[PDB]
RNA sequence: GCGAUAACGAACGAGACCUUAACCUACUAAAUAGUGCUGCUAGCAUUUGCUGGUAUAGUCACUUCUUAGAGGGACUAUCGAUUUCAAGUCGAUGGAAGUUUGAGGCAAUAACAGGUCUGUGAUGCCCUUAGACGUUCUGGGCCGCACGCGCGCUACACUGACGGAGCCAGCGAGUAUAAGCCUUGGCCGAGAGGUCUGGGAAAUCUUGUGAAACUCCGUCGUGCUGGGGAUAGAGCAUUGUAAUUGUUGCUCUUCAACGAGGAAUUCCUAGUAAGCGCAAGUCAUCAGCUUGCGUUGAUUACGUCCCUGCCCUUUGUACACACCG
């Protein structure tokens, strides 16, 4: 047995949602007892700069973001079946990073 | 009238407040009528508050001011010029001195008093303009009953602030001493030489 | 204003003309009806375009209207 | 520059204090400066003491206004 | 690192694609009106809902002016310009 | 705009 | 001696700014003499205002 | 009073005694082309 | 309580070459001395044990002598040096704290200080113009 | 356990948390008895709950809120709402359904915000301006 | 009934609390009470020289009464207020340390507080004992 | 949009759309969120109660508040008036929400001698190219002061200043062998600040960012006064190689105009205006500035074309480089 944590991080949800949703579905299955996924709240990086290139105009702003959404997974099992999982959810828009 | 014994002790003035709503548990509603027929449904003391705060939405329709109390409309008007704006409870602890200093001067209810003075302020006919593109032009008109009614608060605490500043009394005190002079139709105040003129400019256009 | 544009105000028609006998004179029924009778991208356009179906139809429950 | 409100409290002043005082409808920190042409300071210990020895009754109690009434 | 090289499915549907392939033809000196409507016509023949192109800049004379070579049918407000 | 003379 | 007139129509917006409102009254007593007059604030219908003067219509304003 | 140093404690400011200039504003048809070199039809016509 | 008092009231004082007002709160009166300020004045007060309910003219000799005396010398009654108006002097290094009559002086004596050996602040001085490097291109109007 | 019924009431900001458990007349703020809640001239902003359906509905319930958030006004208009809807949510689990719908019409009658959340929320500034709708002023 | 610090009202508890701590007297009170200003953003002393030292302190008990292990350097941020600079706009400074330090360690060595763990100044075993003493002694009249 | 109709039926733009805010005791879970219970534990009355602390093993429970994903919910819904009985509008009722539900993002057909080659290893041409107009080093300037103007910040006091006491937010950012990030807690110091350890690459620590207005109790008492804090002197620290032309911060002292502002003129319709602070950006240091955020929170319309700009229709034209003709 072995408390292990998982950390899913990523931009966009949709991948995020099929990685969290698939290793809790490996945690189902294999009878292992899991805790989460935990949605942590949502970072929303926020850069306002000005429109013009030049500084001649109406004061314009553009307001980028970039959203980060972040999860977390427990699990108690090995730590050869916990990171086999993640191979089996990998995902380029998702990292991961398995933490004991 | 039996006293409630709660695990929480409730004082006994609050405990009376369960027989009838008074503002600021202290002045009653009740016997208080509205002397003009015009003003009776813009004038709103029907509802009993217990502070003159309620933080309502009285801005979204046209005529929703006319069922804010009429003591929060006083109480509203009270904190204008900048450096009062937003400062509600300044205002209201201005309200809550002024009726009881109208209640220890002449006696009567402090709120009745109020009423009397809002509908002894309010011009019953005010000279519109109908310049054309320039000129100096004036027509009489009469006034609404809303207009007539926001306009007296208007100029009710208009004339306490101006008589507060730069002075030694203080501004519920001012404010006081303008409600009851007002109340008994005293030309000495302020908002009841306005009043004058107003009617008296309106008749010399008509 | 409230006032409804055109690509629901003959979406909503077309409704009437193709299946009146489905229809009926209460909204949460024809919201319902009007999620399987068209393809709406949007829940929003699709309570607008039910909305005014639901007017059209107790307009007609008042007599001929014009265009349908 | 006119008020020149009296500070120190002299023994004619005082016990025209206490003969004119209660014959008053409603008294206050300005009411005293206003009328008995005394200072707002000396008018607040005035009113402190006036109530301490029953002349005055207290209708309301407040830092910044001080209602009081006869006690007669 | 593993670097992979994939060729473009719908080189009509790729406006790099075409935008580069449309540069190598203006560097070799063909007029303007042929070279745009080489995409014009590539972007339809590749089903393409619509496709407009822009050249902007100087010809031939002091005074530099703009051209739009516009076909079919092509969106401009809102989030479906994101998305089509 | 200003022609650079020297002095040294 | 102040009349007071309940106003049973609105008739529109007058004035060169708009901020003064045709009105049709009538009188609370001797329910008749129907007249048009101008008010300066916001009015509905059944509104009791006073008129000081009584014998004179309204018409548009300049 | 080589040193601008030294100079300068005896210099005294006599500003408070001259007026300013009554106006100060120092800081034109922008339609009409100045380059002098127009565009013939024939040069349009072979760029475009 | 209110008392009463007669033909003890002093309705103008005279300390340190300076006329007081007799009636006013003896720690806002003593301020009328320049060099005093406020925060001065509220101190020497409470050194002297010169409690601060009193108007100036209610003080007697007695108190005004032992107020005098502390101001002239700080140092002496407990007063932190960090407090002081003129600390660590240019000619003798120690602490002082000038008063109505020296402040104008020793303020003078720095100024030609600065002007003999022609420092910058000193030149600026002279011309009449503001020191600490404010802008004086669109505020120095006066 | 017991009788017990959870709340909370929102103004823009604060929210206070009410838990409505069968006991005594105990009614406190953070810990603390109601008959001292600040500021004092907005004390009966509470009260209101409390003395428009007379003190005896409280006999049998005590009521702990936990307000954080807000402001010292918006905390008060929090507080008298996790109360109002705290009485009607244990009537409703507890009582039968008639006292709870008297109790509803008492406190609606007397103020929406009794019940119902005021759902205003400040506006987001906008740039070109100190406010949402204020704008830098403009010279010619 | 037993009453607590929570029952009373802070404004009349810590009159109380401050004319029973100096009347008792074990309360060490700085020399430097009659020269310092409580904050950087004050600009005069206490106007209630004699009494100053005591009624703080007896609001800093009542304070950490009611949390657990506020240290002193939030007690400086808790008594700061609003700075007059002159002509720039108002800005929140913090309270004086030491005064607050002093505080603090007058009361840690009277028995009402000692070092928490995790940092701060937990109030002592005999700290509540003779606060909700107080409070009791300050409602019944 | 209704409608009138030599037009009919359409496309772009508007609207739809997307992000965000408001509702959900209805789902899904949460030791990086909270709560109730339970251990253990403290104080006060002793009534079994009331406030706490502790528990990453009490190897509890739950999701109400908190977080976020899947959805639901509003479509002007129902009912009255008016209307060409049409589009709609105005009133109520219910509702979390009935101003396009609030706010934004995106945004057509052409075009401007609009602004930038002082953002670009984006650029054509002209100029310069070794005593350089390249690059670097040192010092100064961009701050310079008889003046006119604009964006703002403090104020002219008592609806206030001080002095104590009460004591509530939200948006965010944060490091390693650096070239040093956010920095609690303890100890010194009147302060500013210094010093020793630890936490945090972060819903975990800074941080409940215990912010300011605000509220209570006192002093002041209409006085250029305890309003206001320029100008200036002396001293103490911080950043930086370097503070002089004061970077900034702190202490004492100095106590200026200003006592509500002419002709004119700006912004604004609800959580809005106005106050009131806070964060992020610039940033070794410096915010009277912007970009956002929250606290307190109104007066007055909810109308018109009277002024002003723009749009449309008719009209005149010897203009079309289009009246700067």
């Amino acid at each position: 047995i072995h408390k292990i944590r998982i950390t899913l991080t990523s931009t966009k949800v949709k991948q995020l949602e099929n990685v969290s949703a698939n290793i809790i579905r490996n945690a189902a299955q294999y009878n292992i007892v899991k805790k989460g996924p935990v949605r942590m709240p949502t970072k929303v990086l926020k850069i306002t700069t000005r429109k013009t290139p030049n500084g001649e105009g109406s004061k314009t702003w553009d307001a980028y973001e970039m959203r980060i959404h972040k999860r977390v997974i427990d699990l108690q099992a090995p730590a050869s079946t916990v990171k086999r999982i993640t191979q089996i959810t990998i995902e380029p828009g998702v990292d991961v990073e398995v933490t004991i | 009238l039996q006293v409630v014994e709660l695990a929480t002790t409730i004082p006994l003035d609050v405990q009376e407040a369960q027989r009838e709503v008074k503002l600021f548990n202290k002045w009653s509603f009740e016997d208080v009528e509205v002397k003009d027929v015009s003003l009776v449904d813009y004038i709103q003391i029907r509802n009993p508050v217990f502070v003159s705060h309620t933080a309502g939405k009285y801005a979204s329709k046209r005529f929703r001011k006319a069922q804010c109390p009429i003591v929060e409309r006083l109480t509203n008007s009270l904190m204008m010029n900048g450096r009062n704006n937003g400062k509600k409870l300044k205002a209201v602890r201005i309200v809550k001195h002024a009726l009881e200093i109208i209640h220890v001067l002449t006696e009567q209810n402090p709120i009745q008093v109020v009423v009397d003075a809002i509908v002894n302020s309010g011009a019953r006919e005010d000279s519109t303009r109908i310049g054309s593109s320039g000129t100096v032009r004036r027509q009489a008109v009469d006034v609404s009953p809303l207009r007539r009614v926001n306009q007296a608060i208007a100029l009710l605490t208009i004339g306490a602030r101006e008589a507060s500043f730069r002075n030694i009394k203080t501004i519920a005190e001012c404010l006081a001493e303008e409600l009851i002079n007002a109340a008994k139709g005293s030309s000495t105040s302020y908002a009841i030489k306005k009043k004058d003129e107003l009617e008296r400019v309106a008749k010399s256009n008509r | 204003g409230r006032v409804r544009t055109k690509t629901v105000k003959r979406a909503s028609k077309v409704l009437i003309e193709r299946f009146y006998p489905k229809l009926t004179l209460d909204f949460e029924t024809n919201k319902r009806l009007t999620s399987e009778i068209a393809v709406i991208q949007s829940k929003r356009l699709r309570n607008k375009i039910a909305g005014y179906t639901t007017h059209l139809m107790k307009r007609i429950q008042k007599g001929p209207v014009r265009g349908i | 520059d006119k008020a020149q409100h009296i500070v120190i409290l002299d023994q004619e002043k005082y016990d025209r204090i206490l003969k004119d005082v209660p014959t008053y409808k409603y008294v206050s920190v300005s009411v005293l400066v206003d009328r008995l042409k005394i200072g707002g300071s000396l008018a607040r210990v005035a009113l402190r003491q006036l109530e301490e020895d029953g002349i005055i009754t207290p209708v309301l109690k407040h830092s910044k206004q001080a209602i009081y009434t006869r006690a007669q | 690192i593993a670097i992979y090289a994939e060729r473009v499915e719908e080189r009509g549907l790729s406006a790099a694609v075409q935008a580069e392939a449309l540069k190598a033809k203006l560097l070799s000196g063909l007029p303007i009106r042929r070279a745009a409507y080489g995409v014009l016509r590539f972007a339809m023949g590749a089903g393409a809902k619509g496709v407009e192109v822009v050249i902007s800049g100087k010809l031939r004379a002091a005074r530099a002016k703009s051209q739009k070579y516009a076909d079919g049918f092509m969106i401009h407000s809102g989030q479906p310009t994101r998305d089509f | 705009r200003k022609k650079k003379v020297y002095t040294t | 001696p102040v009349t007071l007139a309940k106003v049973i129509k609105v008739l529109g917006r007058t004035g060169s700014r708009g901020g003064v409102t045709q009105v049709r009254v009538e009188f609370l007593e001797d329910a008749s003499r129907t007249i048009v007059r101008n008010v300066k604030g916001p009015v509905r219908e059944n509104d009791i205002l006073c008129l000081m003067e009584s014998e004179r219509e309204a018409r548009r304003l300049r | 009073k080589s040193p601008t140093g030294n100079e300068a404690a005896l210099k005294n400011k006599n500003f408070n005694k001259d007026v300013a200039p009554p106006q100060s504003t120092a800081t034109p048809f922008d339609r009409h082309s100045r380059t002098g070199k127009t565009d013939s039809k024939k040069k349009l016509q072979q760029g475009w | 309580l209110v008392v009463q008092e007669q033909g003890s009231f002093q309705h103008i004082l005279r300390l340190l070459n300076t006329n007081i007002d007799g009636r006013i709160k003896i720690m806002y009166a003593l301020t009328k001395i320049r060099g005093v300020g406020r925060r001065y004045a509220n101190l020497v007060c409470k050194k002297a044990d010169v409690e601060l309910t009193k108007r100036a003219g209610e003080l007697t000799q007695e108190e005004l002598e032992r107020i005098v005396t502390i101001m002239q010398n700080p140092t002496n009654y407990k007063i932190p040096a960090w407090f002081l108006n003129r600390q660590k002097d240019q000619v003798d290094g120690k602490d002082y704290h000038v008063l109505a009559n020296n402040l104008e002086s020793k303020l003078r004596d720095d100024l030609e200080r600065l002007k003999k050996i022609r420092s910058h602040r000193g030149i600026r001085h002279f011309w009449g113009l503001k020191v600490r490097g404010q802008h004086t291109k669109t505020t120095s109007r006066g | 356990s017991t009788q017990s019924v959870q709340t909370f009431g929102k103004k823009k900001t604060a929210t206070a948390v009410a838990h409505v458990k069968a006991g005594k007349g105990l009614i406190k703020i953070n810990g603390s008895p109601i008959t001292l809640v600040q500021p004092e001239i907005l004390r009966f902003k509470v009260y209101e709950p409390l003395t428009l359906v007379g003190l005896d509905k409280f006999q049998g319930i005590d009521i702990r809120v936990k307000v954080t958030g807000g402001g010292h006004v918006s905390q008060v208009y929090a507080i008298r709402q996790a109360i109002a809807k705290g009485l009607v949510a244990y009537h409703q689990k507890y009582v039968d359904e008639a006292s709870k719908n008297e109790l509803k019409k008492i406190f609606a009658s007397y103020d929406k915000t009794l019940l119902v959340a005021d759902s205003r929320r400040m506006e987001p500034k906008k740039f070109g301006g100190r406010g949402a709708r204020a704008r830098f002023q403009k010279s010619y | 009934p037993g009453v607590s610090v929570r029952d009373v009202p802070a404004q009349d508890f810590i009159n109380a609390y401050a004319q029973f701590l100096q009347r008792q007297g074990k309360l060490e009170v700085p020399g430097y009470v009659d020269i310092v200003k409580t904050s950087a953003g004050n600009d005069l002393p206490p106007q209630e020289a004699e009494t100053w030292f005591y009624k703080r302190a007896a609001s800093i008990a009542r304070h950490i009464y009611l949390r657990k292990q506020v240290g002193v350097g939030a007690l400086n941020k808790l008594y700061g207020g609003a700075k007059n600079r002159g002509f720039r706009p108002h800005k929140h400074v913090d309270a004086s340390g030491s005064i607050n330090r002093k505080c603090v360690q007058a009361l840690q060595k009277i028995g009402v507080l000692e070092i928490s763990p995790k940092g701060g100044r937990r109030i002592s075993e005999n700290g509540q004992r003779d606060l909700d003493r107080i409070a009791a002694q300050t409602l019944e009249e």
